[PDB]
RNA sequence: GACGGAGGGGUACCACCAGACGUGGAGUCUGCGGCUCAAUCUGACUCAACGCGCGCACCUCACCAGGCCCGGACGCGCGGAGGACCGACAGCCGGGCGCGCUUUCGCGAUCGCGCGGGUGGUGGUGCAUGGCCGCUCCCAGCCCGUGGCGCGAGCCGUCUGCUCCAUUGCGACAACGAGCGAGACCCCGGCCGCGGGCGCCGCGGGACGGCCCGCGGCAGCGGGAGGACGGCGGGGCGAUAGCAGGUCUGUGAUGCCCUCAGACGCCCUGGGCCGCACGCGCGCUACACUGGCGGGGCCAGCCGGCGCCCGCCAGGACGCGCGGAGCCCCCGCCGUGGCCGGGACCGCGGGCUGGAACGCCCCCGCGCACCAGGAAUGUCUUGUAGGCGCCCGCCCCCACCGCG
């Protein structure tokens, strides 16, 4: 027979919302660092964050002053006692392969005057360079005439329907807003590079 | 408006102490978090909610702070030149106490 | 206007992500919105 | 030392991540008497919602459940000593770990 | 009320060597068996009185088909919890019939007793694979949907 | 009704011509070991290993008598 | 074998006679103007209903023994549905105080004994019911 | 390509067999047109509008009848510090607060006022769009590199054959070599091992058209045995291409647009969403004896707090950590009588939750239709239909729904 109050089972939920709130602040202020994912490691109420970034020094910038204002902004926001919050950013190898970095690197060219097909193939170049099986860039919105539509530019085979899809493929959606209207851009990258699983279709023989 | 003078000094020093003022964004009267210190001479606890918010737009437009509202809570941060504005108006002659806590050591993940 | 502002006190639930005054969904104290939930649930962690 | 039992509770949602933590936690029991694992009855907080952002379309419901898992061990060793044992346990991220004294009721 | 650590807790054993289990539609009948005096107090209620009278013959069927030659002088304490009023009764039959075949199982009498078991029901020998089904996202029930609108 | 998927049929052919002697006409399990024996072949998941194994036992029958 | 060998419900009528016969408890005079439950709109018409209820109360308590069984748990063992409302029927509780009168009076008769949480069947109670086990099987 | 009241082949209870459970007829519920209002907020109309945008006394609230106050930030030009402006009791007034009015007391630049630039705005256009679901699509199709073929659109591969849940395979094969989708995969279950236990929970196996016989180049089938399971077990994702499908009313989604101080800001008070001749879509409960009805005996699972006096009860007081459903079934009652079926309305009360009943609960009455349903349709193959209950979504309170 057991007591069911289990008081502690809500704190990991608050931590789950925190990871969410941490993602929403990070993709707002750490886009030039290529922010991908953030982690929460509090065991003794010791806050630890591992931001994933294309290059990590990009996050620290100036002897960690840039990080610390935002480290104690995180503390202030989450009622975390100041200085308990600590962020050790990790550097991302194969920066282009990660989807969130790639979709952002497109919004960065598109918000100016770069062509769509030119930057679609520019983004595709990074995924082939990063050993992705394929990269697909789907831009949507008011391209050309006011009546909107989408251009899908895929190089290399890409999968997206199945359980492998949520084990090998990765993706992100950047809602870029331009001068005429909202032209959301979304780039998916299929990578069979993951060593956590092998496609159950793939077979190797003597 | 006609808010008390103490709040202007209270937010500046707190904004510099944490080098940020993420603010609960509430247009409803209720507990006012962050600047619990509004000096004394009238209060020994937090000031009116409206005062920080109305001041925050004034600071953001002038450029003393930069704001990136995310979820309901605001994510206000003291800007690079804010350090000069805050330090000069508080009459601090030299660079005072901000927020850095050394450099983190490699973590398990 | 000391008396007039917010004379009324009422439960003011809000989607924390959305600020919605409707579809709060506070099943476990969470305020992820009926609609805002799928978009943010992936980081929070929820599975089909 | 105060040889007071500390009940071990690990709240981790990823059954596999928490599985890695269990094997290391049991290992440090060679240092101080680990108890046999008491994995939790699965708790599946459940949220089911209409998929459509608007009300249009046939009602379609997306079923969302995440199983937070608690792992239970019981360890009796010095109160200061248990904190050192946790140095050995792997600090893989996003797990809540607590140790609580099973004190003889103060009497 | 089923698949519990305390499926049988009070028993201290003391000669209940044959331990059986009955699963008949999300219901468990756990029967420790001793070579006693034919006392089958399933749920501490003598087999002679059961809640559904018409269905007593079904519970008597394992004991009657097998016969008193092995059944007499054998006592099984069955605990039944989980499931419903008559689902439990089938679980009780599963426990009783598995047990008497399992008191002489090493001896070849298993083949003759299994023959008595399979002529009656293969379900007495093998557990029921039938449980319950998931409700639809639209309408109520696994196999039923809301009456349609126009068309 | 059962018909094998192309992935199973293709790999099975390789496993029947890689080793006919090692595989067995009716013993599915002997073939199952050869199907998942690391260097000899790898089938991700037991069900797929089972799928190839059923065919490689039928293919073993085919190779034994008048091979296709 | 006190209630196990006998049908406990068959014992319920025999000890219902024994409750008035041995003078255990009394009919509380509210046995004429009150109904058994909010679910059971029908008024009990047996006139010996409080004696069968005070035979049920001890049978429930006897098997559970010192399981700290409280008044509500006894009352919610004869719960029925509420009809007469077009809304689909749902199970509703029996009157807790009619049952509470039974147990509080039974405390004096020593078939009910004070304990942590709910009351239990007293050792004296364990003896009285035992006699009717022989009476029922003989 | 789309259609064919054109063949030849497929196919599924979103079709029909064979059947069952229904609805429509009847009370009531919840919406939807219509009516009326001061307002009865709005989208949404075959499927793919109509218990849909997740329980409307207030908030919500978008609507109406009023009433306050700017929170007009930032510059520029100016005005101004015993003072720019902000407040204020006495009475009146307006439900009402100095809200205005008499009256004269405060108050500290936090600014007054324009000039540009504003916070906004469930204000409009989904026919400016992003996203995100619906539906085509319980259907297997989609395409690619190189080479054929024609000036080319566009074919070939992508096949009448031969199987399948399936472009699932097979065999042929100006095509040859791929791939995405399908299947796999994944999620609970069946069983069976072990590790390991505050809760039964972690990890493996096993089922494979494998094995038997027929008939088949082949694909496979069809009858078998064993077996937890027999040839997807209800299990979730979502090919390609889209549709003026919906939503600016889910947001610091967003274009334009529109308003911006007597605000479409924001707070407040009261009301309306439900008023509601009428038609309609899910629904609930009826029409009783295979049944209402006196207790007794219960027996769960998503999985659960329980206890003492006060009360028929609803409910309270005082407490502490604690402990499971109806259906059915055993025995009474009543006798096919609108009946004791049935509970719809209606009058006194007892309540609770709540600032505030109008909401809901209880009890003593009161006993509407309704006796089995016209045209017309809907849903399904085993733990299924039905039959019966249980938690939760949403909630100060409040399931005839929704997911289970």
């Amino acid at each position: 027979r057991r007591d069911e109050e289990n008081v502690y089972y809500s704190k990991y939920l608050n931590d789950c919302i925190m990871e969410a709130e941490l993602h929403e602040f990070f993709s707002r202020e750490l886009v030039d660092a290529g922010y991908a994912s953030c982690s929460l490691c509090r065991t003794i109420d010791s806050i630890c964050v591992i931001i994933q970034c294309a290059e990590p020094e990009v996050v620290m910038g100036d002897n960690h002053y840039r990080l610390h204002k935002i480290e104690y902004l995180l503390a202030g926001r989450f009622m975390c006692d100041p200085k308990n919050f600590n962020i050790w950013v990790d550097k991302i190898i194969k920066r282009g392969l990660s989807a969130e970095i790639m979709v952002d690197n497109l919004r960065a060219k598109l918000e100016e005057a770069m062509p769509i097909r030119r930057a679609a193939y520019s983004i595709i170049r990074t995924a082939m360079r990063a050993g992705a099986a394929g990269c697909e860039v789907i831009v949507a919105g008011k391209l050309r005439a006011q009546r909107a539509r989408a251009n899908k530019f895929k190089e290399g085979c890409l999968i997206s329907t199945g359980h492998p899809k949520r084990i090998f493929l990765a993706e992100a959606t950047r809602h870029i807003k331009m001068r005429q209207g909202v032209i959301g851009v979304k780039v998916r990258i299929y990578n069979p590079n993951i060593r956590g699983a092998v496609m159950p279709d793939k077979i190797e023989i003597g | 408006v006609h808010i008390p003078k103490a709040v202007y000094k209270a937010v500046y020093a707190h904004l510099y102490e944490n080098a940020s003022l993420a603010l609960k964004e509430y247009w409803r009267v209720g507990n006012v978090p962050g600047i619990t210190y509004v000096d004394e001479n009238g209060k020994l606890c937090n000031p009116t909610y409206l005062h920080v918010n109305c001041i925050m737009q004034s600071l953001e437009s002038r450029g003393v702070v930069k704001d990136t509202f995310a979820w309901r809570h605001h994510y206000y941060l003291l800007t690079e030149k804010g350090e000069q504005f805050i330090r000069k108006e508080l009459d601090l002659t030299d660079d005072v106490l901000p927020t850095p806590y050394s450099k983190p050591s490699i973590k398990p993940p | 206007r000391e008396t007039e502002f917010c004379t009324h006190i009422a439960h003011k639930r809000e989607c924390r992500i959305c600020g919605n005054y409707n579809s709060v969904y506070r099943k476990y104290g969470l305020f992820i919105c009926r609609r805002c939930f799928k978009e943010n649930a992936g980081k929070i962690g929820f599975v089909k | 030392d105060m040889h007071q039992k500390y009940t071990i509770i690990v709240v981790g949602k990823d059954l596999k991540l928490v599985e890695r933590y269990v094997k290391s936690i049991v290992k440090e029991g060679r240092a101080f008497g680990i108890s046999g694992p008491c994995r939790a009855p699965v708790r599946r907080l459940t949220i089911t919602t209409r998929k459509s952002p608007c009300g249009e379309g046939t009602n379609t419901w997306h079923r969302f459940e995440l199983r937070m898992y608690k792992r239970t061990f019981w360890v009796t060793c010095g109160g200061n000593d248990i904190s050192t044992i946790l140095s050995k346990t792997v600090v893989i991220p996003g797990i809540q770990v607590t140790v609580e004294v099973e004190e003889p009721d103060n009497e | 009320d089923l698949l519990e650590r305390n499926d049988i807790e009070v028993r201290e054993r003391d000669k209940y060597t044959v331990h059986t289990l009955g699963k008949k539609k999300n219901s468990v009948a756990v029967a420790f068996v001793k070579a006693g005096k034919g006392d089958i107090l399933v749920n501490n209620v003598p087999l002679a009185l059961v809640r559904p009278e018409i269905l007593r013959t079904k519970v008597s069927e394992p004991i009657m088909i097998l016969g008193e030659s092995l059944f007499k002088g054998l006592d099984m304490n069955i605990k039944v919890a989980g499931g419903g009023h008559v689902s439990q009764i089938y679980a009780v039959r599963q426990a009783i019939s598995r047990g008497v075949l399992a008191s002489v199982k090493d001896e070849a009498a298993r083949s003759e007793l299994r023959a008595k078991l399979v002529s009656y029901d293969r379900q007495l020998v093998v557990s029921d694979p039938r449980r319950c089904e998931a409700k639809k996202f639209g309408g109520r029930g696994a196999r039923a949907r809301r009456q349609k609108s126009y068309r | 009704g059962k018909v094998r998927t192309k992935t199973i049929k293709r790999a099975a052919r390789k496993i029947v011509e890689n080793n006919y002697e090692s595989l067995k006409p009716k013993d599915f399990q002997n073939n199952k070991a050869i199907c998942s024996k690391r260097n000899v072949a790898i089938i991700p998941s037991k069900r797929l290993r089972n799928k190839v194994a059923g065919y490689v036992t039928t293919l073993m029958n085919r190779v034994v008598k008048g091979p296709v | 074998s006190s209630v196990t060998r006998v049908p406990a419900d068959v014992f319920i009528n025999s000890f219902a006679a024994h409750l008035k016969n041995r003078g255990i408890i009394k009919c509380p005079a509210f046995t004429d103007y009150v109904k058994t439950g909010v679910s059971r709109q029908y008024a009990p018409r047996d006139a010996d209903w409080f004696y069968i209820k005070a035979a049920s109360v001890i049978r429930h308590f006897y098997i559970s023994g010192s399981h700290s069984i409280g008044v509500a748990g006894l009352a919610r063992k004869y719960s029925s549905l509420q009809k007469g409302k077009t809304t689909p029927h749902h199970t509703k509780r029996a009157s807790c105080k009619v049952i509470r009168s039974i147990v509080s009076q039974f405390l004096g008769q020593k078939l009910l004994i004070a304990g942590e949480r709910g009351r239990h069947i007293s050792p004296n109670g364990r003896k009285m019911v035992e006699d009717f086990a022989e009476g029922l099987q003989k």
